[PDB]
RNA sequence: GGUUCGAAGACGAUCAGAUACCGUCGUAGUUCCGACCAUAAACGAUGCCGACCGGCGAUGCGGCGGCGUUAUUCCCAUGACCCGCCGGGCAGCUUCCGGGAAACCAAAGUCUUUGGGUUCCGGGGGGAGUAUGGUUGCAAAGCUGAAACUUAAAGGAAUUGA
């Protein structure tokens, strides 16, 4: 029976929203900060936001949080253990390009290219669903 | 768009195009877009006209540029698909994205925190944004839609007709549209490859990434 | 006022379907208006399954299904639960209901 | 069955205006229908229109601007007086400023203000407004 | 009283940029500040409470009564609107009536009997409204004839700014939630019917928004 | 719309629809205003002139908007004639 | 009107003439009975004796005596 | 002619009472041939003929065109499937065509912007489909059909409660 309620969770995205770059991991740390930069008028209240805070964080280094939306922030957080494309996606060979594709492709000028192979068109339909 | 020997198909856009799918609609025909199209396969698929598809894309392109202040283009797409090239799009033009869940009234409702008002709405799927096209006819609002075969054109003002349900086509035409805004605007020359590839705009999956985040490691 | 537009039953283009008796009752309803039912079940029940299965002498009898096609009225078909009253919207939709185990 | 074929071509123009239709097809055209279609363009109602010419009843396509509001008949196609022109447009036609009442008279088919003009009373065939 | 407005429209009239409500109407851009109506008809406008109408919902316990008020307005030159508002209370009901009133005037087209001399003072073809059953026709009257009309649709005609009018109104009128309505509908009808007049070929100009984009900008994000 | 006099009487103009030539009212939310921009022959880039379109409600919500704007672009010469 | 040929006068007046014979009004005017049943006989007013005085029982919610005469 | 079932009726139970529901019997009837009667919630509670105004998927009959599958193994050619097109029919889904008091209806739309042709028929609720006269039928009854008098509502769709 620990739900929190509307109070606790708004407070929560709100703080996070305002000074994310205070808060961090530990939750005794950003007690102390939302202590401050809160004037919350109870020790339980702030106790329960502050629990709540160091969990909405240790989920948006995690990824996609709804809520709560610093969105180019989430993007630049997202940006740090980086697998860049050194030789991006379609740096590639010879492509497949259905013969239908290449009656298609010569009602323009191109006949072919170094990396244009035409392989086999489809045989067979089964395509629709029995009426039953 | 068109009569113009500058604007035409050059030799590039078309092997894209192809190699897309873009030119691949769906098996079932809306009566509206019949003009669109070329001719229905045996396999019961029918095959988008790549021309007038260009024709719509460079009319689409112009309603884009005659906007003075680029802030108010607002760029939509709430499926998977389209929800990185909008942002890439937007990025690139100075557009206004909404990418992920339009929630309703932020045209009608002047209340709402997210209450935009927009000069030209360019929506992704009309059925999957049939929230923005209807709530946009509250307001005076044109449209641009990228249009399947088979997407209503209820409230649309200049349907692109593309394959829009595959990764590579969405990402594709975004890609081009912004090309071609730049463009015509002489941000980018007529005569140079534009130096962004068109692969920034597709979709990586979650299992897709897992994979290429193996692959470097 | 009028409540479905086909008047509870599947005549479009008669005037007149012989009527069928109740299974529950023997009350006269008309052939396309009667809630039919198809119930396959084996002559024998799910724990007399393995008592009739050892004590046979033939080795792999698939024993037999009995067949029984059941017409109910309105009245009996709702009574013993096998219809009920749907909301205004959703009475509409003519999909069964799903049978996947 | 068709008794009456002018009431039907001008139906037939009426829900192809109020659909916004460009152009409309009027199958079994007749001398009366061109001339009611004449009237109506002389005043610049309907544009051009091309009577198509089989070994029949030919067929009329006529081009619509979006300038008509209604186009009815009259039947059935009662003896206007000339003393009565006044209390048949008063109540058939939007105002009087705009709105015509076309009447077969002896001169030929014309509208209520060159009957006026020439003195002459006629039949009522139908409006245009 | 200092207005800071919300809307793009009603920033432009505040900066004394959008200069008549016409250059509005002509673009049909919805109006969703009351303050725009205020700024250009201001001293002019006159509200009037048609009807205060109390609706009850049975609870669990007895009713709800709450009031329903019906309030015309406009200057009597030109611009007319009706708005209905339901509170609890009548002082709230009244306030909110006129301020959606005020939000939905519209340009009423005024219009000549024959001869075509002086000002416009009557419809200018015969126009007809509808809401639920009741069907309000209005007809044109020659001068000085007056509203030849029930009291409900006469003192809304009056608002208008029209001078002379016949009227011949069908279906259950008692209810004058419809009744009014009808006669809205009718008054509005007059600028989006095609006469002889609106014919020569439109000249598009630029949208305020369009025009004024450059200090839209700046002024407000 | 004006008297014997010849004074322009009327307090304003309603636009015209560009396809159906129907007048846009007062509270008409639904209909639009196109700017379609102009291209310069030889270069590519925008002039600073456009063709605008001023398009009814009832053209829209019909779904016919698309290919009356079409029409209207293929007239005025935006689009190619072949297509 | 649902007829509507150039020469159906006697058909569109015979039916009307008919028809009239449906309105309440009309048919208890123009038949004799209601004249013929009227104690007054179709007279503004008349004279007639007091042979007793009588209290009529006024009727619901209303709770009363009427101050009748039998003439 | 009489198998089944079953108004009437004979009981047996239940019930405060049961002249009913429930149960065992059961004549007329139910079935066939020949004479009548002419009514049903005889319903789409919706006259008929004609024109015009959105889209989609199926379906029954006829035609027409086309990869391919299967039988006649010799497959010309017919039959069974598959993909589309045309015309008539029973229906369905969908939408700000439009209408309507709404429920809803591509007709119940094209209606104050009122007129394609024509037949029947309604005028607040009762009294009353009663009285009376006529006519049809062996009888039951059918068709036509008022008045005196009484009365401020009766009623339709949809809403919120109980
Ligand atoms: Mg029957
Ligand atoms: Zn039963």
């Amino acid at each position: 029976g620990r739900v929190r309620t509307k109070t606790v969770k708004k407070a929560a995205r709100v703080i996070i929203e305002k000074y994310y770059t205070r808060l961090g991991n530990d939750f005794h740390t950003n007690k102390r900060v939302c202590e401050e930069i809160a004037i919350i008028p109870s020790k339980k209240l702030r106790n329960k936001i502050a629990g709540y805070v160091t969990h909405l964080m240790k989920r948006i280094q995690r990824g996609p949080v709804r809520g709560i939306s610093i969105k180019l922030q989430e993007e630049e957080r997202e940006r740090r253990d980086n697998y860049v494309p050194e030789v991006s996606a379609l740096d590639q060979e010879i492509i497949e390009v259905d013969p239908d594709t290449k009656e298609m492709l010569k009602l323009l000028d191109f006949g072919s290219l170094s990396n244009l192979q035409v392989t086999q068109p489809t045989v067979g339909m089964n395509f629709k669903t029995p009426r039953g | 768009s068109g009569a113009l020997d500058v604007l035409q198909m050059k030799e590039e856009d078309v092997l894209k195009f192809l190699a897309a799918g873009t030119h691949l609609g769906g098996t079932n025909l809306d009566f509206q877009m019949e003009q669109y199209i070329y001719k229905r396969k045996s396999d019961g698929i029918y095959i988008i006209n790549l021309k007038r598809t260009w024709e719509k894309l460079l009319l689409a392109a112009r309603a884009i540029v005659a906007i003075e202040n680029p802030a108010d283009v607002s760029v939509i797409s709430s499926r998977n698909t389209g929800q990185r090239a909008v942002l890439k799009f937007a990025a690139a033009t100075g557009a206004t994205p909404i990418a992920g869940r339009f929630t309703p009234g932020t045209f009608t409702n002047q209340i709402q925190t997210a209450f935009r008002e927009p000069r030209l709405l360019v929506v992704t799927d009309p059925q999957a944004d049939h929230q923005p096209l209807t709530e946009a006819s509250y307001v005076n609002l044109p449209t641009i839609a990228l249009c399947n075969t088979d997407s209503p054109l209820r409230y649309v003002d200049i349907a692109i007709p593309c394959n829009n349900k595959g990764a590579h086509s969405v990402g594709l035409m975004w890609w081009m549209l912004a090309q071609e805004v730049l463009r015509m605007r002489g941000t980018i020359s007529r005569e140079h490859p534009w130096e962004v590839m068109p692969d920034l705009y597709f979709y990586r999956d979650p299992e897709e990434i897992e994979k290429e985040e193996q692959a470097a490691a | 006022t009028k409540k479905r537009r086909n008047n509870g039953r599947a005549k479009k283009g008669r005037g007149h379907v012989q009527p069928i008796r109740c299974t529950n009752c023997a009350r006269c309803v008309p052939k396309d208006k009667a809630i039919k039912k198809f119930v396959i079940r084996n002559i024998v029940e799910a724990a007399a399954v393995r008592d009739i299965s050892e004590v046979s002498v033939f080795d792999a009898y698939v024993l037999p299904k009995l067949y029984v096609k059941l017409h109910y009225c309105v009245s009996c078909a709702i009574h013993s639960k096998v219809v009920r009253n749907r909301s205004r919207e959703a009475r509409k939709d003519r999909t069964p209901p799903p049978r996947f185990r | 069955v068709r008794m009456n074929v002018l009431a039907d071509a001008l139906k037939s123009i009426n829900n192809a205006e109020k659909r916004g239709k460009r152009q409309v097809l009027i199958r079994p055209c007749s001398k009366v229908i061109v001339r009611f279609l004449t009237v109506m363009m002389k005043h610049g109602y309907i544009g051009e229109f091309e009577i198509i010419d089989d070994h029949r009843a030919g067929k009329i396509v006529v081009n619509l601007t979006g300038r008509l509001n209604k186009c009815g008949v009259i039947s059935p196609r009662f003896d206007v007086q000339l003393k009565d022109l006044e209390k048949w447009q008063n109540n058939l036609l939007p105002s009087r400023q705009f709105g015509f009442i076309v009447l077969t008279t002896s001169a030929g088919i014309m509208d209520h203000e060159e009957a006026r003009r020439k003195h002459t009373g006629g039949k009522i065939l139908g409006f245009f407004f | 009283k200092e207005w800071l407005p919300v809307t793009k429209l009603g920033r432009l009239v505040k900066d004394m940029k959008i200069k008549s409500l016409e250059e509005i109407y002509l673009f049909s851009l919805p109006i969703k500040e009351s303050e725009i109506i205020d700024f250009f008809l201001g001293a002019a406008l006159k509200d009037e409470v048609l009807k205060i109408m109390p609706v009850q919902k049975q609870t669990r316990a007895g009713q709800r009564t709450r009031f329903k008020a019906f309030v015309a307005i406009g200057d009597y030159n030109g611009h007319v609107g009706l708005g209905l508002k339901c509170s609890k209370e009548v002082a709230t009901a009244i306030r909110g009536a006129i301020i959606l009133a005020k939000l939905s005037i519209v340009p009423v087209r005024r219009g000549y009997w024959g001869n075509k001399i002086g000002k416009p003072h009557t419809v200018p073809c015969k126009v007809t409204g509808r809401c639920g059953s009741v069907l309000v026709r209005l007809i044109p009257a020659p001068r000085g004839t007056g509203i030849v009309s029930a009291p409900v649709p006469k003192k809304l005609l009056l608002m208008a700014g029209i001078d002379d009018c016949y009227t011949s109104a069908r279906g259950c009128t008692a209810t004058l939630g419809n009744f009014a309505k009808a006669t809205f509908d009718a008054i509005s009808k007059t600028y989006s019917y095609l006469t002889p007049d609106l014919w020569k070929e439109t000249v598009f100009t630029k949208s305020p928004y369009q025009e004024f984009t450059n200090h839209l900008m700046k002024t407000h994000t | 719309m004006q008297s014997d006099a010849g004074e322009f009487v009327d307090l304003y103009v309603p636009r015209k629809c560009s396809a159906s030539n129907r007048i846009i009212g007062a509270k008409d939310h639904a209909s639009i205003q196109m700017n379609v921009a102009e291209v310069d022959k030889v270069t590519g880039r925008f002039n600073g002139q456009f063709k605008t379109y001023a398009i009814c409600g009832a053209i829209r919500r019909m779904g016919e908007s698309d290919d009356s704007i079409l029409r209207l672009a293929k007239s005025d010469g935006i689009v190619s004639n072949n297509f | 009107g649902k007829c509507r040929g150039l020469r159906t006068a006697r058909k569109l007046r015979s039916h009307r003439r008919d028809q009239k014979w449906h309105d309440k009004q009309y048919k208890k005017a123009h038949l004799g009975t209601a004249l013929k049943a009227n104690p007054f006989g179709g007279a503004s007013h008349a004279k007639g004796i007091v042979l007793e005085k009588v209290g009529v029982e006024a009727k619901q919610p209303n709770s009363a005596i009427r101050k009748c005469v039998r003439v």
